[PDB]
This record gives structure tokens, C-alpha cells and sequence, in this order.
């Protein structure tokens, strides 16, 4: 069982390569969190006989692709 | 890769005041920390969906103040399906689960407000009736 | 519509990020007659378009879970956290599956041993929120199924992430039946602080 | 109102006249309306009075002739029963809950009025037969 101490999203009057890397890491963690919450809620909706196609999923992949993809 | 192997559980930490005071809550600093922890955006994402869930008996208990005795029925689940389907017009707002009702944001506040209005007006009517009846008796006492 | 006399709304204020108001006359489709606590009366512009955040009823206010609130917005969250923290001294709160932990600088009793045995066994909703409830939800999922479990903690380093981890590990140690992981890890903490921590404009250490 | 009713009401009015000048206060207008068989809300009383200010409500005096049109305007069961079943539908009402709601919601009354009307009507559990209590307060 593994307990992660990390830093959160960070903004200053001046932002710099350090803040840019911290924010890209936080964007990745937030993507994992959003996918996990969306999975758990899909399982709860299928459990409760609701149409699961209703639940709306919100995806920061366009930002991650902006930062990290080729010609990012 | 290390996290994807594993099922997560989350904690967020927020720093309530800038100066280490024991319980002072500074709403500016706490707002900044709640944005920096993505809690506010998580709450935005949730508010789009069905955030609020009620078990049919607990709903039935709370809104028996609204419910009429003719509506009460031998199946509470069907009773609440009927009463709710009347009370909130647009079915898009809500869904019926097996054991829980789901509501979009605000709908439980809507039910609570119509409950407070109805209960207030009924209380006004009974209160004015009792005040009149007692003071009318004091009128008859002064006549006697 | 939902706007009536004897209804409450949140108004923006630069000194405290939101201020409570009461509506003195019912709205009908460009200005509202707004009561306050800061004087009795005020006249408040609507903006070209916007209506203020409408305030949740007080059965839902102060609930152990922010998603019990019927309106969800920054004012309701900020108020509900403030009332739990200031009035009841309940530092822990829930939002979806997240546990929000608000750091008191004052020390509390609540970490004491017995509560570990009180939380243990209890399903996550059956008890009021506390860090032991997440520590159990991990330990229980580890015992129930093959998978490892992870706990992920975020915030400016003063906020007390290390204290949360320390108490999670005390929960594990006390339920599991021990030796001397905890003392060694907390002995390591000054080294990893000394070689990995830094001083930043917004924050020391 | 017929001549006889107006005469009986004027006599009653003078019985409620505690100063001898043949007049009542604005604040007494509601008292006279309820004493004469009307059951107006506080809002209706203030509306027919013209939303008077505190000072004139407590010290400005009006004779019967100006009060009368207001009494007329005020003058011109199943809902009451359902309203009572709201606060229960087994024909009972908690005494504690009815007391709390009557002293804390709506047009709040004093505890003494509620004690006076409720005296002898609650049992050991603190339950009121509300159909009988309703007939009693409407009689």
C-alpha cells in the first residue's frame, strides 16, 4: 500500500520551466483522477439500472497533447 | 506506470490561513488552495451529472409533508415515482434507479423550497385560526 | 422562478470572496432589492448575462459530503467548509471519492488510538469522514482483492501531507499487528527534507 | 352587516376601548376583526390597515366608522384538515412538534396562546386528535 506525497498545481506572478513541469505533472495526475472517477461512476450507474450513456466524461487530453506531443 | 498498476485513493490538503493561526479560516487563501487542488473543477464536473442521490424510503419520509393520502400506496417505490413525476415536469432532470432516485443540481433544493412554502402557508393558516379563536373567546369573556 | 423575496443569494465582495444576501422583492425579468448584514439595504446591479449564486437550504449545509449540497458552486463549498471547520472543528470532509483535509495548526485528540479500532470494519459512508476511513478503504480493498492500493496526497507542502501519511501509517501498523517501519520512515523524513526541500517565494520548505 | 350586528359590534368595540374616547388603535383593528368572528392573517390586517408605521399603529386612534370598511373587506374545511395531517395521518399530532412549528414557523404565535388552546387536549404521549381540535378552534 503506497502513499504518494506530491506537490499541487502552482502559479506565481512569474512562471518558469519549474512551474511548467509541475503543471504538466499535475495535468497527468488530474487525467488519471478523472478517468478513475468516471469508471467508478459508470459502474455505479450500471449497478442502478440507469442508462450509463448519460454520464458525461471530461478529458484534458487536448492540453496534455499540447504540452507533450510531437511539436508540442 | 507505477500508479496505473494500482487503484488510487485521494487526499487533498488545504492551508486555511497564511500565518499558522490555530483555526482562522481566510476565504481568499482557501479559495486559492481549492482551485489549486482541482476540487472546484471536480465539483464543476460533478454538477453536470446527477450529483444527488436519495433512497426511496428516506425521500418518502421527507416529502410525506408534500404527499397526499390518496397518493400514498402499497408500493412506496411506485408512490414516489408517481409523486416525483408529477412534481418535476421535465424527466431529463431525474432518473429512477433500482433503489435510489437521482437528481440534477438544484432539484432537491426545489423540493425543499416548495416544502417550506407549503408548510409555512399551512402554519400561517392554523396559527391565525388559533389566535382568532382564543381572542374571540376573550371577546366573549369581556361580553360576559 | 426560483428567485423570490425571502430567498438568499451570494454576492461578490473583494474583502471576503463571497457575501450572503437576502432578496427583499421577488425577481421578475434588471436590478435586485438586496438586504445584507452590512447595513439593512442595498441596490445591486445585474450584469449583461448573470444572476447570483442561489444559496442551499440549511438542512444540506454542514453535511459531511460537499456533494450532498443541492447547489454546487464555489460559494457553497467555501461556506460549508468554513462552517464545519470553525463551528464544529471537523477538519475532514468528503467530495465525491476525494477526502478534503483542512489543516488545523492546533493539535487535536482525534488521532488517538481507540478511534482506529472504532473506524476499522466500517464501510466508508457509515462513519463521518476521517483519514482512517480512507486508510481502511485501502486496507480492505487490499485484503478483499489481489490489487495493491495507493493513496495520493496533494497540496502546498505546509498543508500537512506528511502528517496525513504518518497517521495513515499508524492506522496500518495498529490494525496489522506489529515492527519499526513508522519510526524509521519518520526518522528518514529530515534527510529527504534536507536534500529535497527548497525555499520558494510563496513558501518556505 | 345589519344594523343589529353593527350595534352589537359597536358595544363590543367599546368593551375593547380601554381609554373611553370611543376609538381603537390601528393595532387593535386586527384584534377587533378576530374578536368579531373574522380569521384574517396578520398580512391581511396590515394590508387593510395600509401598512401603518409602529408609532401610529400603537398610538394613532381611529373611530369605528373608519375601521368598518376594513372589517367588511376582511369579511369578503378539507384544506384545513389536510393542513393538520401535514403535521402528524392517524388522527394525532405530536404536542412537541406542533408547539415547535407554531412557535417557530409562519406567523409565529406565543407559547401561552398554544398552551391555552392545547390545555386538556394532549394525552400522556403528547398527542392531539386534530380533527377534534380543528372543530374546536373553528366552533
Amino acid at each position: 500500500i503506497g502513499v504518494l506525497d506530491i506537490y499541487g498545481f502552482e502559479t506565481f506572478e512569474i512562471n518558469s520551466f519549474e512551474q511548467f513541469c509541475i503543471n504538466y505533472a499535475n495535468e497527468k495526475l488530474q487525467q488519471q483522477f478523472n478517468m478513475h472517477v468516471f469508471k467508478l461512476e459508470q459502474e455505479e450507474y450500471m449497478k442502478e439500472q440507469i442508462p450509463w450513456t448519460l454520464i458525461d466524461f471530461y478529458d484534458n487530453q487536448p492540453c496534455i497533447n499540447l504540452i507533450e506531443a510531437k511539436m508540442g | 506506470e507505477t500508479l496505473n498498476a494500482t487503484t488510487p485513493h485521494y487526499v487533498r490538503c488545504i492551508k486555511p490561513n497564511d500565518f499558522k493561526f490555530p483555526f482562522t479560516f481566510d476565504e481568499k487563501r482557501a479559495v486559492q488552495q481549492l482551485r489549486a487542488c482541482g476540487v472546484l473543477e471536480t465539483i464543476r464536473i460533478s454538477a453536470a451529472g446527477f450529483p444527488s442521490r436519495w433512497t426511496y424510503q428516506e425521500f418518502f419520509s421527507r416529502y410525506r409533508v408534500l404527499m397526499k393520502q390518496k397518493d400514498v400506496l402499497s408500493d412506496r417505490k411506485q408512490t414516489c415515482k408517481n409523486v416525483l413525476e408529477k412534481l418535476i415536469l421535465d424527466k431529463d432532470k431525474y432518473q429512477f434507479g433500482k433503489t435510489k432516485i437521482f437528481f440534477r443540481a438544484g432539484q432537491v433544493a426545489y423540493l425543499e423550497k416548495i416544502r417550506a412554502d407549503k408548510l409555512r402557508a399551512a402554519c400561517i393558516r392554523i396559527q391565525k385560526t388559533i389566535r382568532g379563536w382564543l381572542m374571540r373567546k376573550k371577546y366573549m369573556r369581556m361580553r360576559r | 422562478e426560483l428567485y423570490t423575496k425571502y430567498a438568499r443569494v451570494w454576492i461578490p465582495d473583494p474583502e471576503e470572496v463571497w457575501k450572503s444576501a437576502e432578496l427583499l422583492k421577488d425577481y421578475k425579468p434588471k436590478v435586485l432589492q438586496l438586504r445584507l448584514e452590512e447595513g439593512k439595504d442595498l441596490e445591486y446591479c445585474l450584469d449583461p448575462k448573470e444572476l447570483p449564486p442561489l444559496r442551499n437550504p440549511d438542512i444540506l449545509v454542514g453535511e459531511n459530503d460537499l456533494t450532498a449540497l443541492s447547489y454546487l458552486h464555489e460559494p457553497a463549498v467555501l461556506h460549508n467548509l468554513k462552517v464545519r471547520f470553525i463551528d464544529s472543528k471537523l477538519i475532514y470532509t468528503y467530495c465525491g471519492i476525494v477526502l478534503v483535509a483542512i489543516n488545523p495548526y492546533e493539535q487535536l485528540p482525534i488521532y488517538g488510538e481507540d478511534i482506529i479500532n472504532a473506524y476499522s470494519g466500517q464501510n466508508m459512508g457509515d462513519m463521518d469522514p476521517h483519514i482512517f476511513a480512507v486508510a481502511e478503504e485501502a486496507y480492505k480493498q487490499m485484503a478483499r482483492d489481489e490489487r495493491n492500493q495507493s493513496i495520493i496526497v496533494s497540496g502546498e507542502s505546509g498543508a500537512g501531507k506528511t502528517v496525513s501519511a504518518k497517521y495513515a501509517m499508524r492506522y496500518f501498523a495498529t490494525v496489522s499487528g506489529s515492527a519499526n517501519v513508522e519510526e524509521k520512515v519518520l526518522a528518514s523524513n529530515p534527510i529527504m527534507e534536507s536534500i529535497g526541500n527548497a525555499k520558494t517565494t510563496r513558501n518556505d520548505n | 352587516f345589519n344594523k343589529d350586528q353593527l350595534e352589537e359590534f359597536k358595544e363590543a368595540f367599546e368593551l375593547f376601548d380601554r381609554v373611553g374616547d370611543g376609538k381603537i388603535l390601528y393595532s387593535q383593528c386586527g384584534d377587533v376583526m378576530r374578536a368579531l368572528g373574522q380569521n384574517p392573517t396578520n398580512a391581511e390586517v396590515l394590508k387593510v390597515l395600509g401598512n401603518p408605521k409602529s408609532d401610529e399603529l400603537k398610538s394613532r386612534r381611529v373611530d369605528f366608522e373608519t375601521f368598518l370598511p376594513m372589517l367588511q373587506a376582511v369579511a369578503k374545511y378539507e384544506d384545513y384538515l389536510e393542513g393538520f395531517r401535514v403535521f402528524d395521518g392517524n388522527g394525532k399530532v405530536m404536542g412537541a412538534e406542533l408547539r415547535h412549528v407554531l412557535t417557530t414557523l409562519g406567523e409565529k404565535m406565543t407559547e401561552e396562546e398554544v398552551e391555552t388552546v392545547l390545555a386538556g387536549h394532549e394525552d400522556s404521549n403528547g398527542c392531539i386528535n386534530y380533527e377534534a381540535f380543528l372543530k374546536h378552534i373553528l366552533s
